[PDB]
């Protein structure tokens, strides 16, 4: 799933 | 014209107000979420709030000294005299920042306190032609300035994978154990609306304040350069975001050096 970091 | 669909999206929970205007279409102030200025949980998380477990300084000064423990924990204190980051601070591999806390012997206004002093920049939420909602500044912001924090809802790695809305998650990679997330889809502050830009004026920094439970850093955005008034706020989401979302739409960040268009 798409995660910002 | 500039239609003021709200005077303060935060309903007075922030030090300065954050208005929402819309000058491109019909969409009203966004309200499909609960604004919160700090992080919350839905499932109980065993955060270590045991005071005797805090590292802390005993500075008889204002933690300018080369002896401040909390500055040592950040390798050094990176805040200048008016709480901006030093030029020697590494925006590419930001270090962990440990701010002074209530166990320290120092005064509430020692030099090593910044993120914890709340929002200090006049910003505003507004409608953009290309990406829907966006956040932008109304003042000049020098470099190294703590702009705002990514506040949301603490959830486990696991729960992260099972949510149908990955557009608002922020990965909080504790290397030394379980990895956690901030889901700012249902509860979140203003940073949920900050868009991705490939030449980002903002950089996330992992910051510890009232507790030093490494599983849960807090995410602080500092400016990487001067941000002129009116400029949209943006930060790099990373590859994992585009490996995934990229398969569905591309980056209208509009940069010449745009890496995800
Ligand atoms: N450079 C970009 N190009 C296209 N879409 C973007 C870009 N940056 C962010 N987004 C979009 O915005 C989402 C990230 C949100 N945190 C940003 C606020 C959002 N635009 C909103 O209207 O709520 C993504 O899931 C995308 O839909
Ligand atoms: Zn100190
Ligand atoms: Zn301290
Ligand atoms: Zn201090
Ligand atoms: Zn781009």
């Amino acid at each position: 799933t798409a995660r910002k970091v | 014209v500039e239609r003021i669909v709200s005077r303060d999206i935060a309903r007075g929970y922030e030090r300065i107000p954050i208005p929402c205007v819309n000058a491109v279409d019909s969409e009203p102030c966004p309200s499909n979420y609960k604004y919160v200025s700090q992080n919350c949980v839905t499932s109980p998380m065993n955060i270590d709030r045991n005071i005797t477990h805090l590292q802390y300084c005993v500075c008889i000064d204002d933690c300018s000294s080369s002896n401040c423990m909390c500055g040592q924990l950040s390798m050094r204190c990176w805040y200048d005299k008016d709480g901006r980051l030093l030029p020697e601070f590494n925006m590419a591999e930001p270090p962990l920042i440990f701010e002074c806390n209530h166990a320290c012997s120092c005064w509430r206004n020692c030099r090593n306190r910044v993120v914890q002093n709340g929002l200090r920049a006049r910003l505003q939420l507004y409608r953009t032609r290309d990406m829907g909602w966006g956040v932008r500044s109304l003042q000049d912001i020098p470099p190294g300035t703590f702009v705002c924090e990514y506040v949301g809802e603490l959830i486990s790695d696991s729960e992260a994978d099972v949510r149908e809305e990955d557009s608002y998650l922020f990965d909080l990679d504790n290397k030394d154990g379980e990895v956690y997330c901030i889901d700012a889809r249902f509860y979140g502050n203003v940073s949920r609306f900050i868009n991705h830009h490939c030449e980002p004026n903002l950089v996330p920094v992992r910051v510890f304040m009232a507790h030093q439970d490494l599983r849960f850093p807090r995410i602080a955005f500092f400016s990487t350069r001067l941000i002129e008034a009116g400029e949209q706020l943006g930060f790099d989401y990373g590859e994992r975001f585009w490996d995934i979302k990229g398969k569905l739409f591309s980056c209208r960040c509009g940069s010449p050096k745009c890496r995800h268009s």
